[PDB]
């Protein structure tokens, strides 16, 4: 009846570690970035 | 000076003579293309021996289809099956005059009432069942209300006269649609009737066949098995329709005015 | 964590087509190749049009044949 | 397995393509360290 | 020449007028009493066409040209070397243009077949006949149509849509033009789609219908279907044609501004 | 009179096709199909499902980008007013930047708005050539619709980015609106000597009309033996029916020469194609190479000559 | 990072060679007239230059077409 | 290796029909034959046009018996 | 096996094809070498 | 897959190595005639 | 009837964490004005 | 692949070069000619 993507919750519980880690990671590297940015041409 | 000419020859005259040159060549290859039925040509000589030609530009090579579900080969341009057995009369004495059938006109396949010879097998879906079935084969579909269901209506057929009363609907499962309707005629067979060839009027509860006379659906062609269509039968019924278009009433093929 | 959260990662060609993959990044890099040299070109960095270190077609407007043959009309 | 690779082969090719990935942003790096010392642009 | 199956479908009857005087073939044509008309028709009007490119300045191909009257002689009679050449070739054509449908009709009527081809064609010589007919008629001279010659009836063009000031802006010519474009789009993905099934990716077997279906469902999310892509093709081309005959009619009778002005009345409504 | 085959009278009703199955490996479709009575009366009624992957979500988000942008321009316009939008709708468009500008990237209120909105809908039609492309290739069929599509998306570029490359400013371009881009239209004829004297402007002309001609035709045809199943056009091709020979013999007898039921698909494709080719033809040599059309053609023996009568002065030369 | 490749050599277990090959070179010939014609376009043009000399010039002033162009 | 690394090379043409790969570069070569002629054609090396190592048009203009025909109106 | 060669023909497909695109980029950069002496760009 | 042997093709490939090199061949001295009567460079 | 397969259990479960999930994002969309407001105000 | 055997590929070979090759003559004949009437280079 419900819309399911196949997952069973272990395998949802692994993507979803990954995914958190991986997103974290990225935001990581922009926060960098943007330091660089301001440290070089501030725009506020 | 408003009309200076530096120099005749440019780049716009040069692409202009390349696309000249570009036409002038697909249409080469199409006109090959077009050549893969019907060829290669009869022509008929000045004391009547017929020679066949092939035109301009030659006839290409074979190519092959490869019909689905072990359907076969398909060599074009290949063999054909031989005609039947058609009988004619020429009106006048020189390669162009027409001809005239020799027997009854409806029961004869010349003219508007003539077929060609197909496969004896029904045409598929992509699952391998027959396409085109009774609804009580296809026991899916359902007419939608709003629309008139044919199912109990009767069969006028162009002279005012009673052909016989509808009993069945052949639909098309692979595009869901209506194809043909089954009526019992006047010696109790079962006919059928394309839906392109029937005007529907759901008040008077009638189906008006301009084509052929009331009697005439005594003689429409039958099929072998009622739980499929194959296409020899579909082109011998549609046929029979559209001769009655010339032959129903001696004074159909006789010039309006 | 923090430490060993991406051993699971070579698991992602289980879900993601590699041929497929390995294609899209092929065709994007292309085109983000060709996109940042056109955006380059169209500033003042560009390198074609600075007539650094010499501008070539006023070279040869300048060459002294061309320009005794202009003398002589 | 929705593409059908099991789990060596998806460790097999992730190595390699991590080891492509690592030698492109190399190569990249090289060019921006040369470009900078030509014509510097910040 | 015959085809390989022709001979049995060459039976007498189905003509409008004549009877059995004209009813043969001549090659691979079909003559008729309206085959007659027609080559007589065209062949007048081709040779008179050739005429009065001898007693102007050039044969060049380019730069023929044969002219109406002027709009002095309003709906009445030109010399032959002042317009009258003009009128009789638009006699002529007329009579070739009629002769062609009905021709059509006969053919249609012996193989036994439904008349759509000639009924889509009489809207292409409605717009002719709107041209050098109905619109002099309403503005009232003959000298209101546009000069036989490749290169000249383009000046006629040019002149006449720039006598609005800007003839994008007309409604109809607008509808008409978005007919025309978007019935190129529907012919290039019909012919595409055909040559798709019946010549697949090397060594696969024809496909179905049913692939026919699917592939624009998955691009686009809706699929017309087999028969009723032919019905859309006759109705856009009939509309392209339907709306260029009307923005003609309105142009001169029944608009004398600049057409951008018409639009006017939208921007003016008193609801906003 | 007979039937003619423009309505379904009759209309079934069967459970939804869900499409037939693609390679393993592939996202399932989305979306539960509809019944439409009314698309019903004329084709088909089924409305979905959709297939929506890798390449068609890249294409509708920069599409999507694209249409946002060119909306809050036009908006920008009228003061953010919806009323004045709807009542000066047709008037309104996004300008391409000034000319003097070059080929620079200008500021955004100046005509960088209208860089950004063409550069999101090129990436837009270009990642939609690809799924179009795959999704005839998945299912094992030709891919003819991929060739016709790449012909019309290098006219999209021509006009819009290669000529105004090869001319040196991207103020050559048209606008974004209804009337702003009719406008476009008629003032590069009248800049470039009117392109009435453009040759490839011709042939695209005379293909275009000869489009509606064959289509006309075409529907006619088909219609007009459809009672002899003439509208399943894949059975006609791979075992021809009565409906295709009677479709030959009607040409073969009007006009002398004939096609076949496959063959006129491919005179479909061409004369669809060859509009477009001398299209690009015709806008990629105005102005570049060609600065006066009419000039062109008195120099190449093409335009006719009005007699005179009178003397007008130039007072440029006086 | 010297046996990080060694696995290499299996590409072709999975991308088809012909296509592969076909591809490059298309896209090769592309390139190829791409940046001759960029080239052409800018500064550096070698053929309309006038190096080593202008031809057309070169025709201009030749003294039997200047002879030519006196009587006229 | 630097020269037994070209030995399979003749199995090109177990993956690559001959005839197809025969035309095609046959019509290619035919394409940029016109292509290069006329990009020539269209610059300062033009050799049909620079009236070397005369002018023609020019000559027919001066003959004598043309010009004195042109006198003689 | 999905292009159905073997791991044999693989290898054999591989080295060539290494070679053929190291002699091509050799080419190229003869080209530029010979072009920076005739008419240098930066 | 194109139906050729071993032994064809290393036929195929000597002649077609062959006779690129006499295209080639021609080529140079097209250009080495066109250096004499108008160098471009 | 319409039905979207979820039980009572299901539905509770869904909506503690969609509401957790609104407050949270709400809660930034806060701070990011008072940030606005102290660098730029604008009524 | 052509149904042509080895020895009528031979034939048609034989006659192929005797035929180009009279061709090319011809041209260059013709081109002698207009060199001596009208020369271009
Ligand atoms: C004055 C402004 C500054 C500037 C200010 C910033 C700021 C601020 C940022 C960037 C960021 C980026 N800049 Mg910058 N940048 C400048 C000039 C440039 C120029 C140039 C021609 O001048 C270029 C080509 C770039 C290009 C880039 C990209 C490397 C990066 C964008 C990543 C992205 O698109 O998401 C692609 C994202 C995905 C596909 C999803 C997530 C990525 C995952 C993990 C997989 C992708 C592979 C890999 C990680 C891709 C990124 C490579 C690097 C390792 C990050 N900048 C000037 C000098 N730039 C962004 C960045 O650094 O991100 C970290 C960023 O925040
Ligand atoms: C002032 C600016 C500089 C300049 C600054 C830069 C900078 C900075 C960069 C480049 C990069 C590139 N430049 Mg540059 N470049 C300039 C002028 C040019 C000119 C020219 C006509 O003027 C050309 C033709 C190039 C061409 C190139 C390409 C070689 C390269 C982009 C490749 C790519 O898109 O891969 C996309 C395709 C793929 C990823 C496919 C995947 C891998 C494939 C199978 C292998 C391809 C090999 C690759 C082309 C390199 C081969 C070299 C060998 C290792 C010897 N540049 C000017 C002088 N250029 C980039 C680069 O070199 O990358 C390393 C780069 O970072
Ligand atoms: C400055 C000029 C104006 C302009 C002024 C006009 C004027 C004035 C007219 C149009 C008309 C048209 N314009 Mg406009 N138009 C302009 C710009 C455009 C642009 C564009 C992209 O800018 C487009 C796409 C169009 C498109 C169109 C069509 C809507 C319409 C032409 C089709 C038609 O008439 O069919 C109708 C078909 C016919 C008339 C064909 C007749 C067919 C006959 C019966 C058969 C002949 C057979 C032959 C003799 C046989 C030869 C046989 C051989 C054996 C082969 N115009 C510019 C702005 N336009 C025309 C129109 O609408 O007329 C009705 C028209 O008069
Ligand atoms: C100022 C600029 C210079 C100039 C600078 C450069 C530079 C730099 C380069 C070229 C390159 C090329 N130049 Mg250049 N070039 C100039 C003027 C010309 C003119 C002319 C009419 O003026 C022409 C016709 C050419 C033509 C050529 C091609 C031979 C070559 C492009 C190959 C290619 O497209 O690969 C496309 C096709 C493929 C890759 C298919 C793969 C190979 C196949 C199997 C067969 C190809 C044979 C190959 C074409 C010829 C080399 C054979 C040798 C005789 C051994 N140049 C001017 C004078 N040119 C490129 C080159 O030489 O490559 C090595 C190159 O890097
Ligand atoms: C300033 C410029 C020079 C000039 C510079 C060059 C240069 C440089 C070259 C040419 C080449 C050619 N030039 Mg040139 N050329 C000039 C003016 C002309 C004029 C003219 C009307 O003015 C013409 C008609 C030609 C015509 C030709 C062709 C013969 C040839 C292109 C061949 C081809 O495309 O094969 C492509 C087709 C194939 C490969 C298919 C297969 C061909 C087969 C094998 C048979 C064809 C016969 C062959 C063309 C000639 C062989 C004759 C000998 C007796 C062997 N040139 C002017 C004077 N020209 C090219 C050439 O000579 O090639 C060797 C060449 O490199
Ligand atoms: C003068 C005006 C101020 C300004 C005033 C504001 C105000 C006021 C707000 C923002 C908000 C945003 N601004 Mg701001 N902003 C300015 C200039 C910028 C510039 C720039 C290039 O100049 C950029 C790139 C941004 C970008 C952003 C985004 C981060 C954010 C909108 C998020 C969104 O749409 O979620 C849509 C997506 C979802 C709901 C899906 C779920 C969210 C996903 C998982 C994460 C998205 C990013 C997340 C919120 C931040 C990272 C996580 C946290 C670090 C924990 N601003 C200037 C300086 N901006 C809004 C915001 O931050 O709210 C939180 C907001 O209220
Ligand atoms: C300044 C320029 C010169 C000029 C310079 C050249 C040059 C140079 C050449 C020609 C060539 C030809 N010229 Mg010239 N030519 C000039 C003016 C003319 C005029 C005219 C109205 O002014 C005409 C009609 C011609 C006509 C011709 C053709 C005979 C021939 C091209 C043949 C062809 O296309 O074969 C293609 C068709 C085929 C291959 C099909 C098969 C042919 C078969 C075998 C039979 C055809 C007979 C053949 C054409 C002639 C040979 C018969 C002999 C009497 C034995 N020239 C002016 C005066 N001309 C070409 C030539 O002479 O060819 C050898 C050639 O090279
Ligand atoms: C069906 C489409 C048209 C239907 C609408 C008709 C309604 C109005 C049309 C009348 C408007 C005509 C133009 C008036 C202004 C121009 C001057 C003019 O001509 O109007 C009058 C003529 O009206 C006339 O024909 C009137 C003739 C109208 C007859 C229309 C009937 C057509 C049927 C013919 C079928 C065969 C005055 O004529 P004169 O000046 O004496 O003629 C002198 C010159 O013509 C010849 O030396
Ligand atoms: C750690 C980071 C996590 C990233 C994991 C995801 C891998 C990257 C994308 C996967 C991929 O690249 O896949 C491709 C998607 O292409 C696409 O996005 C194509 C779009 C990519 C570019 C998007 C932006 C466009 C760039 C500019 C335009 C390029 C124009 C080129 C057009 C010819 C192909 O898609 P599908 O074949 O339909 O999918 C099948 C399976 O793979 C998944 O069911
Ligand atoms: C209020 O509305 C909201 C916001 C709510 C959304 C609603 C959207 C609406 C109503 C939109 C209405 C849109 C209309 C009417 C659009 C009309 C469009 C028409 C008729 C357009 C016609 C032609 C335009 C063309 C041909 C443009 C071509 C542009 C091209 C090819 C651009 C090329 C630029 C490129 C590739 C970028 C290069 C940039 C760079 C960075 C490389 O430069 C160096
Ligand atoms: C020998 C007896 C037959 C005579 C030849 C027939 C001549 C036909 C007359 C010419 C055409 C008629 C003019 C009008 C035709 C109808 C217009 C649509
Ligand atoms: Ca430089
Ligand atoms: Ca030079
Ligand atoms: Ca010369
Ligand atoms: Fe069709
Ligand atoms: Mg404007």
């Amino acid at each position: 009846e419900k819309s399911t993507t196949g997952l069973t919750e272990a395998e949802s519980k692994e993507f979803h570690g990954i995914f958190m880690a991986s997103m974290t990671l990225w935001f990581g590297l922009v926060v960098l970035a943007h330091i660089l940015s301001w440290l070089y041409r501030p725009w506020l | 000076e408003f009309g200076y000419i530096t120099q005749y020859f440019d780049l716009a005259q040069v692409t202009l003579w390349a696309f000249w040159l570009s036409l002038l060549s697909v249409i080469f290859f199409n006109r090959r293309e077009d050549k893969r039925e019907g060829y290669p040509q009869e022509a008929v000589q000045i004391f009547g021996k017929t020679i066949l030609t092939e035109g301009f530009p030659f006839m290409p090579a074979p190519k092959t289809f490869k019909l689905p579900h072990n359907g076969g080969d398909v060599v074009k341009p290949g063999p054909e099956r031989p005609q039947y057995d058609f009988k004619l009369e020429q009106v006048d004495r020189f390669a162009g005059a027409a001809y005239r059938p020799v027997g009854n006109p409806m029961l004869a396949g010349v003219g508007p009432g003539a077929y060609a010879v197909r496969a004896n097998k029904p045409d598929l879906t992509n699952a391998g069942d027959p396409r085109i079935v009774p609804m009580r084969v296809a026991k899916h579909f359902a007419v939608v209300d709003k629309d008139p269901d044919p199912r109990g209506m009767t069969v006028i057929g162009a002279d005012g006269q009673v052909g016989g009363k509808v009993t069945e609907i052949w639909v098309d499962r692979a595009e869901p649609q209506v194809r043909y309707l089954e009526l019992e005629a006047g010696n109790k067979k079962k006919v059928l009737v394309p839906i392109a060839l029937c005007v529907i009027k759901g008040q008077k509860r009638e189906v008006k066949v301009r084509s052929i006379n009331g009697i005439h659906f005594n003689d429409v062609p039958t099929l072998s098995n009622y739980d499929q269509i194959t296409l020899a039968e579909e082109d011998k019924v549609s046929a029979y329709y559209g001769a009655g278009t010339l032959y129903a009433t001696p004074n159909r093929a006789e010039s309006v005015l | 964590m923090n430490a060993k959260s991406f051993d699971g990662m070579h698991k992602l060609w289980m879900i993601m087509n590699p041929v497929s993959t390995l294609w899209a990044i092929f065709i994007f890099q292309i085109f983000l190749g060709l996109l940042i040299h056109m955006v380059v070109l169209s500033s003042d960095l560009n390198w074609h049009d600075d007539q650094i270190p010499v501008g070539y077609q006023l070279q040869g407007e300048t060459l002294p044949v061309n320009l005794e043959m202009k003398a002589a009309q | 397995p929705s593409t059908g690779l099991t789990e060596s082969e998806a460790k097999e090719f992730h190595g390699l393509f991590m080891a492509s990935m690592t030698l492109w942003f190399g190569l990249v790096v090289l060019a921006h360290i040369l470009s900078w010392m030509y014509r510097p642009w910040l | 020449a015959l085809l390989n199956f022709e001979k049995k479908y060459r039976v007498r009857g189905g003509t409008l007028v004549g009877g059995d005087l004209f009813d043969f073939w001549v090659g691979p044509f079909y003559v008729g009493f309206f085959g007659v008309s027609a080559v007589f028709f065209a062949t007048l009007g081709t040779m008179l066409i050739l005429f009065g490119a001898a007693i102007g300045p050039t044969l060049n191909i380019w730069q023929i040209s044969i002219a109406p009257p002027d709009l002095s002689v309003g709906l009445g009679f030109a010399p032959i070397r002042e317009g009258g050449l003009w009128q009789v070739i638009t006699i002529c054509a007329v009579g070739a243009f009629v002769s062609w449908a009905l021709r059509q009709v006969e053919i249609a009527r012996k193989l036994g077949m439904g008349l759509h081809v000639p009924f889509a064609f009489s809207f292409a010589i409605l717009a002719y006949l709107t041209l050098v007919f109905f619109r002099p008629v309403l503005l009232g001279a003959w000298g209101h149509a546009f000069p036989y010659g490749l290169f000249s009836h383009l000046d006629w063009v040019s002149n006449v849509g720039y006598q609005t000031l800007h003839f994008h802006y007309n409604p109809a010519h607008m509808l008409a033009i978005s007919f025309f474009f978007i019935n190129t789009l529907a012919l290039a993905m019909h012919g595409s789609l055909i040559l798709s099934v019946v010549n697949p990716q090397k060594g696969e077997e024809v496909k179905t219908a049913e692939h026919e279906n699917t592939v624009f469902r998955d691009i686009v999310g809706y699929s017309i279907g087999a028969l009723a892509i032919h019905r859309l093709g006759l109705f856009l081309a009939i509309n392209a044609a339907f709306w260029s005959a009307v923005c003609m009619i309105l142009t001169g009778p029944f608009w004398t501004r600049g057409w951008p002005e018409w639009w006017m009345w939208w921007p003016n409504l008193p609801i906003w | 009179p007979e039937y003619q085959n423009i309505f379904n009278k009759v209309q079934v009703r069967e459970p939804a096709y869900p499409g037939v199955e693609l390679p393993k490996g592939s996202l399932p479709r989305v979306g539960k199909p509809i019944f439409s009575y009314w698309l019903g009366k004329i084709g088909d009624a089924q409305i979905g499902p959709l297939y929506l992957g890798g390449w068609g979500i890249a294409s509708l988000i920069s599409g999507f980008i694209a249409l946002e942008v060119i909306g809050l321009n036009m908006l920008a316009s009228v003061g953010w007013d919806p009323r004045l939008f709807l009542k000066e709708f047709f008037w309104l468009g996004l300008e391409p930047p000034p000319p003097a500008y070059g080929l620079s990237i200008p500021p955004l209120a100046e005509g960088g708005w209208w860089l950004i909105a063409g550069l999101f809908l090129t990436m837009s039609l270009l990642l939609w050539w690809v799924r179009v492309y795959k999704r005839a290739k998945d299912l094992g069929m030709g891919t003819h619709l991929s060739w016709a599509f790449a012909v019309a998306i290098l006219f999209f570029l021509t006009l819009g980015f290669i000529r105004p490359v090869l001319m040196g400013s991207w103020g050559e371009a048209p606008p974004f609106g209804i009337f702003p881009h009719l406008d476009w239209t008629a003032a590069i004829s009248i800049r470039y000597g009117n392109f009435y004297y453009n040759p490839f402007h011709g042939l695209s002309i005379a293909f275009m009309y000869g489009s509606a001609v064959l289509f006309a035709m075409h529907g006619g045809t088909i219609l007009a033996v459809s009672r002899y199943g003439g509208d399943r056009e894949i059975d006609q091709i791979t075992d021809r029916g009565t409906a295709a020979e009677r479709a030959m013999l009607f040409w073969r007898w009007c006009m002398g020469f004939n096609a076949s039921m496959e063959s006129i698909h491919r005179w479909a494709w061409w004369f669809a194609v060859f509009c477009i080719i001398n299209s690009i033809l015709g806008i990629i040599l105005t102005g570049t190479v060609v600065d006066n059309w009419y000039l062109w053609a008195v120099k190449h023996g093409v335009a006719p000559s009005y007699p005179s009568e009178l003397t007008i002065d130039n007072p440029y030369l006086t």
